[PDB]
Formats: C-alpha cells, structure tokens, sequence
C-alpha cells in the first residue's frame, strides 16, 4: 500500500467502514475468521428524489439526546526548580 | 506617503428619512482556510546519530528526550487526520445530483465534479490543486480523491435538500424553493425571488464564472494554503541543515571524528554534536507544536464554517462572508477547504421619507413588519430590505396607544379591506 | 565520501570536473565513480517505523 | 472510551510527570545521575564539572516540561473557551447555529459535571418520518398570486394544502396563510387552485 508493506492482513475488493486506519485510504479490520484489509467507504450513497415540482415533509419526529465531552481544566501542578534539579 | 483608511462617505441622515435598496445582486465570495499540514516525522535517534553505535550509545545518556520528540511529532500527525475529518466527514451518506439538472436555472456546473476526468474534481477544484536523516512523511487517511467525494456529497446535500440533511435526513425540495426560504431567512419575501427567478440565477451563475477567472488570474488568491506549505518545509530544509554544524566541535560528521581521534576524545567532540543537534531537533519540534495549535484553530474554524454556512443559513455578520448569507459550497483544495459563499447585497437604493407611525382614527398603527414610507405625496409600507410599496392597510399594520405619545408620528389613512 | 545507502544507475549529467552532487539540503545524492566516471544515484537505505 | 476526552487530559499530564521524575536517572554525560554520589567522588574542581553536566541536563529536562505544559495550557484553556461559550449558547438559551449544540434543532441543554471538564446533554428535535408531496411556489387564484404566509403549499395529488416546513400539518389555503404579490403570468411553476376566503 502508499503506506507502506501490510503483512497478514488479506486484502479484499469490498469497502467497509473505517476501523482501523492504516492510511491512503487503506483501514483494516477483523472480519469472518482473519484480519482483512479494503479502501475504506466515506458512507453509503443515497440518491435524493429531487424534481422540480417535489418536496419531502416531516410526518413525525422524535426527541435525541446526545452527549458531548469537553476538558475545561489540567492538573495544577507546580514545580520547584530548585529542589528538582539539586535537590 | 500616509496611507488613506479609505474614502469618506457621509450619510444623508436624518429624523424622517430612510434608504431603500430597489436592487439587489447576488454576489460570491472565496474564503481559504488551511486544515491540515504535511504529516511529518523525525526519528529523533537516527536524526542525531545516524548509524553510528558510538553515539547511540551516547544519546541514551540524555534519557527520554528522543522518545518526547518522537511522541510530539506522532502526536502532530495524528491531529491532521483528526483536522481533515472533523471539517469534511460531516455528511452520513454520500449524495449525488441527479443526471438532469434541473435546478430552475442555477448552474452548478462549476463546484459539482466534472464526469468527463478521470478525476472526481470540480472545475474550480482543479483551479485550486493545479497551483497549490530519520526524515519521513507519512500519508494522510483521506485522499484527495475521497475528500473530494466528501465535497461532492456536501454538494449534492446542499443543492438537492438545503440544509435539512444537515439536521435529519434528506429532504428533498426543489432548488428555487430552497433559495425563496433562504430570501425569507434574511428578511426579503419569497416572491422576490420569484419575481426575479431568472435575474437571480443569471446573477449567481456570473459570480461562480467570476471564481475561476479570480482564482486563475491572481497568482496570491491561495497564498493562505501555500503560506502552510512554505513554512512547513523551510522548517525541514533548516532542520536537515543543521546537521552541517559542528557547534563547536572538531567537524560536523561522526565518522570525521571516530576515524581521527581517540574515543575519550572523540566522546567529547561528540557530546557537542548530540547537545547541538538535540537542540535544534528540540527547536523543531516546539516550533510545529506551535504550528499545529494555529491549524487546529483554523481547522476547528473551518469545521464551524462548514456546520454554519454550508449546512445551514448563517445570521452571523461576515461570519459567511460579506452580505447577508444565502448559502455556501465547499471545495477541496490541497491541505485545506475553499468556501463559496453566496450573498445578498442590496445595490440601488433610494431617498424615501419615513414615520414611526401612522395615525388614523386617533390611533398610532405600526407596521407588523417593513417601515413606513413615503414618496413626496403618498405612504406605502413596505419591507425593509428591498423596495416594494404597498397600501397601508389593517392587514400589515397593527395598532396600539393614541396618536398623542409617538414622536414623528403623521396622518394618513389606514385602509380597511 | 562516505555513508551508506542503495547506490543505483543514474540519469544525470555531471560536469567533467564534478565528483559527487549535492540536494537543496546540502546532502550527498549522487557520485561519480572514480574509475569508471559513471555517475550513480545514491538513495536513503530503507528504513521506517513498524 | 466515551470519556476518553477527559482521559486523555489525565494521561497525557500524568505522562508528563513521569517522563519528568524519570529524567532525575539521567546522567547527561556526568559520572553518575546523583548529586551525593559525584561530591563523595571527586575533588571540587572536578565535582563542579560534573554537576554542570547534570544541571545543563536536568534544566533543560524541566524546561521541556515547562514549554510543553504551556502549549497544552493554550489547548484546554481553547477548550475551556468553547465550553463556556456552549454554556451559554446551549444551556442559558436555544442556538439557531447547526451542530453547535448537537445534531439536529437545538432545544435545550443541560450540563453535568465531570472530573477535569464539562459535558453536555443536547436535547434536539430530529424529523422522522417523511413523506413525499407535490409542490408549487404559488397559487394562482383570480390572476393574483398567492404565495405562502410561513409555510409551504403541498399536494397529495388531488388537493392542495399550505403546511409548516418542519412538519406535515396541512391546512386549507386560505387568504389568512397566504399573501398576493404580482400575478400569474410571472411566477414560474404557479399552479391553479382555490383560495378560501373566511
Ligand atoms: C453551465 O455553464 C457552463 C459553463 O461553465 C456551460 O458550458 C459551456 O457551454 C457552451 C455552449 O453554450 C460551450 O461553448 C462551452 O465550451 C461550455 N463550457 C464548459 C466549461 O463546458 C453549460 O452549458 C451550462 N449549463 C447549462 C444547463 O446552462
Ligand atoms: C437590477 O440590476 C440588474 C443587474 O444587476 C439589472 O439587469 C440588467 O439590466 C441591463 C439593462 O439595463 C441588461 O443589459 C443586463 O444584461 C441585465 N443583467 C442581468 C443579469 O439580467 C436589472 O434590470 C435591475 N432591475 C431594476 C428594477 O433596476
Ligand atoms: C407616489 O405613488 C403613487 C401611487 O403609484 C403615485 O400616484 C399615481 O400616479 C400614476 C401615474 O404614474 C396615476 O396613474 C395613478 O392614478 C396615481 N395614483 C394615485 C392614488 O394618485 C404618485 O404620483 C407617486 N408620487 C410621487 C411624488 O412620485
Ligand atoms: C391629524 O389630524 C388631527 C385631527 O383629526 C389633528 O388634530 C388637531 O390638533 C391640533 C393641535 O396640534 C388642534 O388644535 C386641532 O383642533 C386638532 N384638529 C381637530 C379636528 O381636532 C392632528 O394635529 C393631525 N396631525 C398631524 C401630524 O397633522
Ligand atoms: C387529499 O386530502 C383530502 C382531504 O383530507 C382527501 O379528501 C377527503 O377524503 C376523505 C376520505 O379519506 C373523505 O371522507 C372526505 O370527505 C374528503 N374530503 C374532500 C374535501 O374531498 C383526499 O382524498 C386526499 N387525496 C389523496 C390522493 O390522498
Ligand atoms: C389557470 O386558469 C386560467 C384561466 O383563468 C388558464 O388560462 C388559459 O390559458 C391557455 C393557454 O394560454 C389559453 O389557451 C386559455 O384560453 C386560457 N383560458 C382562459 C379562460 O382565458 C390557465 O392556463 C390556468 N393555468 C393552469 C396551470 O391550469
Ligand atoms: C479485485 O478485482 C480484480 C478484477 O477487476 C481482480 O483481478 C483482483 O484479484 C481482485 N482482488 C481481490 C482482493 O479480490
Ligand atoms: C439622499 O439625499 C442626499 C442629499 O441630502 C444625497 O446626497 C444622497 O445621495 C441621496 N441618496 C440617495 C440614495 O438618493
Ligand atoms: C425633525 O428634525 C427637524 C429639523 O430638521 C425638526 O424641525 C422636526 O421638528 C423634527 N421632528 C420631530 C418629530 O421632532
Ligand atoms: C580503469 O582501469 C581499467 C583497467 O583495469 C581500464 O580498462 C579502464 O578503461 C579504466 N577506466 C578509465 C575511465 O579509463
Ligand atoms: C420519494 O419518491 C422516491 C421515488 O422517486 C422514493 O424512492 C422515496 O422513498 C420517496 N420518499 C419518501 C420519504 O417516501
Ligand atoms: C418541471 O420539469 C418537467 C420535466 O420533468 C417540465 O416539463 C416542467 O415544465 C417543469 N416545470 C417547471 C416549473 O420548471
């Protein structure tokens, strides 16, 4: 591969979703068993039913929670140079 | 000479008066942001001693100094990837246009992939690639080819379901209704752009050929991309240089040391080699720590840019360009993203006499939206962002409080249907 | 001149008092042979992290 | 893994520290990585000789951390930027910015406090089950053109309707959900149907 030389993975002609990256486009994962490596897919295609004259609306909805994870602070270390280095 | 901050304008303002634009055009503008940088990697072992067992074995006095480096530098390159995903992995499906092209005049031609390559790339992209020692670099994820596949999709969403695939799933609407909500999203009715559906499209589809004559004809229009690229390999090119430096030592090769004088001497001459390439791989090293940071940031930028503008309708001013935001569309670029970014800009306004209210039957009447608005002999109400007078009626005002506490107020009639 | 690395039949055209030639970061990239006066392309011996 | 974020803050902190202590092992070219063990050694002339190596060593050793802790302070302090900035945009009100507040429309967040950060529940409306229907862009009435108030005109393929755009509602067209600009020589695509008037 562009990445370099993969030894044990099979390669296949299928493309998956992204497991695990090896790069240029290539990922690798365990499939029924062995690892394999593919080209990984970006996601499925869908063709939208677009016209001129047509328009698709909501019937129904739902409600989704999703979670979302921020640091907001680091250990507040602090260090005395002196006694580090000489002791 | 001292430089002009530009010419004066003095604005004709007063208590009664009010500018109208009658016109409009549609304009577009090219925003550039870097997001990602060539994946680079120094093997901090073989930079400083290459081969030689006698240095090695030197190096390994200064205990997890080459093995910090060497994280920092893997730390980097796994941000690119991250960087590249976060800006354009954000569509869940692949969409692709129809074989018919039947957007209601709008030519899209130019931002869709052009079929007839053996590349996926658009017309504009091909504008924007075609100009833009333990030393390895590595590859990133995406490909080019797959960054664009991820453009297209963004594309296609865009033009095929507005912004609706951006928040659910794909919903289709014909093109000239999206743009008509995009008018309403920015206080301008929709039957403007009916009205004006073929000015609109001849207007927008002038402005994308205006990208490419841009991009082709000023050489700088992507300086902000090669700026990246230019920095990142000087940087290299100064690094491997140091390696010609003695820093105080005999001579700057190993081998010139090892072949001439006698290993307690030579350890020493190798010493300020191993200090002396230790820094400057240091130096390196801090230095694109630092450069990571601001492509982050532009990346993280680029990545809101890309929620914001082109997955949606912006109310942000100049956030999405100058002029209120209509819609955007992505393009790849090499190491980065290029914004279309498509505008409304009011263009022939005129002087109209203007009045917080109208009082009729001894009671103030407001417009429900617009402003009131007078010709020299009659009023009309109408929307602010674009000229289109109209009867003032109880159906586009409402009333509230006596004519006795609105200052400015004047006499009219208020029609009632 | 010394080092290591894959040497290779070059492409290149020396001026007939050249001996070795040099890249934009000053390193050693190909060589003249002595007896020969053929010029060789000297490349990186392969190396990268596993 | 689902709060590897924070982790990783932990991590790479505690990674910085011990890379830290560890470097006190180092001999940076002296005789030996303590202190006590050059002194009872050498003579002060040469002591001093060593002690500078271990110096030089350990500074530069600190210094690394030092330069390190800032260029990570200036990542979580962006961080912390962007938390504080959801807080507000997310939790004391309703942004109209997509994925700012989760994917979808935002309604509503609602913090929780985690070691070291912050994470947030977005609460979004998300369309579900959509349907397709024939559209037109207005109404053609008595010559006049009716365009929608809010909405958008739809048809099931014998009548047409006016609905909100998030959410198929269909009502009546009528003069209350409409309003009449131009005419229908102009409009490209106007259909012709019946305007209620109440
Ligand atoms: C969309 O615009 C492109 C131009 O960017 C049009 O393509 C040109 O068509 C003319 C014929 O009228 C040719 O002479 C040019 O050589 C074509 N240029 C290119 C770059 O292909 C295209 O026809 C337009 N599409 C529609 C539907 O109007
Ligand atoms: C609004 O401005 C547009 C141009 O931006 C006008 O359209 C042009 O009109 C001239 C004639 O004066 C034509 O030669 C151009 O070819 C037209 N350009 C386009 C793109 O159609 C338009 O007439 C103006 N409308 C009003 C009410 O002033
Ligand atoms: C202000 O607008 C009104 C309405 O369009 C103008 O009055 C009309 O003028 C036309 C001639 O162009 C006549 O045929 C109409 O019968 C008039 N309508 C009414 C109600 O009088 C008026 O002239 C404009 N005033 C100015 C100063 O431009
Ligand atoms: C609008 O019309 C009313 C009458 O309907 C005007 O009322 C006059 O106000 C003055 C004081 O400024 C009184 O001296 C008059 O006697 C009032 N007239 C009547 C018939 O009661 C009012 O001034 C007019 N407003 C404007 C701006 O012209
Ligand atoms: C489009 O909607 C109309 C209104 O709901 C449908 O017409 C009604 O159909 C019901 C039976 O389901 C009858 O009981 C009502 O009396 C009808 N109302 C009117 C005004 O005709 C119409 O059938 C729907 N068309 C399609 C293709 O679904
Ligand atoms: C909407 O109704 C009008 C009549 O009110 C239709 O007008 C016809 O248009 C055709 C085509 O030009 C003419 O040949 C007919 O003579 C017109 N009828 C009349 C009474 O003048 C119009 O076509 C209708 N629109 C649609 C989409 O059905
Ligand atoms: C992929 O398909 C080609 C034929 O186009 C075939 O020659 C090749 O061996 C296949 N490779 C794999 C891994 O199936
Ligand atoms: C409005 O009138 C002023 C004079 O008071 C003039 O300078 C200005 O250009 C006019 N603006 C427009 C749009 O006509
Ligand atoms: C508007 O300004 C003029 C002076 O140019 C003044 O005479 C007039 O009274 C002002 N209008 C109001 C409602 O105060
Ligand atoms: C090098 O020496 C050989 C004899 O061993 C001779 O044949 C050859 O021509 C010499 N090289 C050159 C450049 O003359
Ligand atoms: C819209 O129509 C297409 C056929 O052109 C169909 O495949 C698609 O599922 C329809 N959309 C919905 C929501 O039913
Ligand atoms: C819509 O597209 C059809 C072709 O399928 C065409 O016959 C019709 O005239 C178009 N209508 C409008 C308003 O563009």
């Amino acid at each position: 591969t562009r990445a370099g030389c993969l030894i044990g993975a099979e390669h296949v002609n299928n493309s998956y979703e992204c497991d695990i990256p090896i790069g240029a486009g290539i990922c690798a994962s365990y499939q029924t068993q062995s690892i394999i490596a593919y080209t990984m897919s970006l996601g499925a295609e869908n063709s939208v039913a677009y016209s001129n004259n047509s328009i698709a609306i909501p019937t129904n909805f739902t409600i989704s929670v999703t979670t979302e994870i921020l640091p907001v602070s680091m250990t507040k270390t602090s260090v005395d140079c002196t006694m580090y280095i000489c002791g | 000479y001292t430089m002009s901050l530009g010419a004066e304008n003095s604005v004709a303002y007063s208590n009664n008066s009010i500018a109208i634009p009658t016109n409009f055009t549609i304009s577009v503008t090219t925003e550039i942001l870097p997001v990602s940088m060539t994946k680079t990697s120094v093997d901090c072992t073989m930079y400083i001693c290459g081969d030689s067992t006698e240095c090695s074995n030197l190096l390994l006095q200064y205990g997890s100094f080459c093995t910090q480096l060497n994280r920092a530098l893997t730390g980097i390159a796994v941000e690119q990837d991250k960087n590249t995903q976060e800006v354009f992995a954000q569509v869940k499906q692949i969409y692709k246009t129809p074989p018919i092209k039947d957007f209601g005049g709008f030519n899209f031609s130019q931002i869709l992939p052009d079929p007839s390559k053996p590349s996926k790339r658009s017309p504009i992209e091909d504008l924007l690639f075609n100009k833009v020692n333990g030393l390895t670099v590595l590859p990133p994820l995406l490909t080019d080819e797959m960054i664009a596949q991820y453009t297209s999709a963004l594309l296609a969403g865009t033009i095929t379901s507005g912004w609706t695939f951006g928040a659910g799933p794909a919903l289709q609407i014909p093109f000239p209704m999206q743009m008509a909500y995009r008018f309403n999203g920015i206080g301008v009715t929709q039957n403007v752009l009916y009205e004006n559906q073929k000015l609109i499209a001849n207007q927008f589809n002038s402005a994308i050929g205006k990208i490419q004559d841009s991009l082709s004809s000023t050489p700088s229009a992507l300086g902000k991309l090669q700026d990246v690229v230019n920095q990142n390999a000087q940087a290299l090119n100064t690094l491997v240089k140091q390696l010609s430096s003695n820093f105080g030592a005999i001579s700057s090769v190993l081998n010139d040391i090892l072949s001439r004088l006698d290993p307690p001497e030579a350890e020493v001459q190798i010493d300020r080699l191993i200090t002396g390439r230790l820094q400057s791989l240091q130096t390196y090293v801090t230095q694109q720590l630092i450069r990571a940071a601001e492509i982050r940031a532009s990346a993280n930028l680029a990545a809101t840019k890309m929620s914001e503008c082109v997955l949606g309708q912006s109310k942000r001013v100049d956030f999405c360009g100058k002029g209120y935001h209509l819609m955007s569309f992505p393009q790849s670029a090499p190491h980065g993203v290029v914004f279309l970014h498509v505008t409304y800009v009011p263009a022939q306004e005129k002087n109209f006499t203007t009045a917080p209210a109208i009082c009729h039957d001894g009671k103030a009447h407001f417009p429900r939206e617009g402003v009131f608005v007078s010709n020299g002999t009659h009023w009309f109400v109408t929307q602010r962002n674009f000229y289109e007078p109209q009867i003032i009626t109880t159906d586009n005002t409402f009333v509230s409080g006596n004519c006795d506490v609105v200052i400015g107020i004047v006499n009219n009639t208020v029609y009632d249907p | 001149l010394t080092g290591t690395g894959v040497l290779t039949e070059s492409n290149k055209k020396f001026l007939p008092f050249q001996q070795f030639g040099r890249d934009i970061a000053d390193t050693t990239d190909a060589v003249r042979d002595p007896q020969t006066l053929e010029i060789l392309d000297i490349t990186p011996c392969s190396f990268g992290g596993v």
